[PDB]
């Protein structure tokens, strides 16, 4: 995230953690992810979509750093890795881009309830906020583009809905967001998201509730003018979720 | 106990 605070994963309890193994010692992160019940994870397919091999992916759920443990966290095993068929990339959007997680710990349990891990609610069939609405995402993404490393500890940040019309402009990004797609900035393109932000919540209220509203998918460098973050539209997908869950 | 989607505290 570029710009942004460092904080807890008490404030976004939902906010997985996915790393993945190499058997040579090391595991890595991937990407972020959501946790929608108490055993299903929502993330994005292009992080699993170059080496779709569940069995070597770890999710950790109340984790408020990178690499070190946080009292409290869980760790699970991915059961299922539900990717989307259609799912496309050109050069820069990502079609299709929300992935399915079923997790399940060594002992066959899902996720439990505590102070550090909730779950996020989902949105009604195609029921967005309006563009204006502040929205916050979470992650261990890049805090600068030329970083080769991501930080350790979670930041967060907010970032405002701009309008399709705003962000397919020729000099935005013209018809490569559809309107599956929502893209979100800051007036002053001072924070976004970033490399290895990818599967994380956009989290905005909606009647009354905290909502995922997107899952962080792409965007041209961070931070910069007229290229707002790309996410997928978790109302458009409503039925997708549903016939796997 | 059990969960409360959004409900941090
Ligand atoms: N600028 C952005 N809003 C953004 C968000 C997520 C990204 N994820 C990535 C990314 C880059 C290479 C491989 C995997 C990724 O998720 N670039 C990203 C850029």
């Amino acid at each position: 995230i570029i710009g942004g605070e460092f904080t807890t994963i008490e404030n976004q309890p939902w906010f997985a953690a996915i790393y993945r193994r190499h058997r040579g010692g090391s595991v890595t992160y991937v990407c972020g992810g959501s946790l929608m019940s108490p055993c299903w994870v929502i993330s994005a397919t292009h992080c699993f979509i170059d080496y779709p091999k569940k069995e070597d992916y770890i999710v950790y759920l109340g984790r408020s750093r990178l690499n070190s443990n946080t009292q409290g966290e869980m760790k699970f095993e991915v059961e299922n890795l539900i990717l989307h068929k259609d799912y496309s990339a050109d050069t820069l959007a990502h079609h299709n881009d929300i992935a399915l997680l079923k997790i399940r710990s060594k002992e066959g349990r899902c996720a439990q309830p505590s102070r550090t891990i909730q779950t996020i609610c989902l949105p009604s069939m195609y029921n967005d906020p309006q563009f204006g609405t502040s929205c916050e995402i979470t992650g261990f993404g890049k805090e600068a583009s030329t970083d080769y490393l991501y930080p350790e500890q979670l930041k967060m940040t907010v970032v405002k809905l701009i309008s399709h019309r705003e962000c397919q402009q020729p000099h935005y990004y013209g018809s490569e967001v559809t309107t599956k797609m929502l893209c979100a900035a800051d007036p002053q393109w001072k924070t976004d998201s970033c490399q290895g932000d990818s599967g994380g919540p956009l989290v905005c209220s909606l009647q009354g509730r905290m909502t995922l509203t997107g899952i962080v998918s792409w965007g041209r460098g961070c931070a910069l003018k007229d290229k707002p973050g790309v996410y997928t539209r978790v109302s458009h997908f409503l039925p997708w979720i549903r016939s796997h869950t | 106990l059990k969960f409360q989607c959004g409900q941090k505290t």
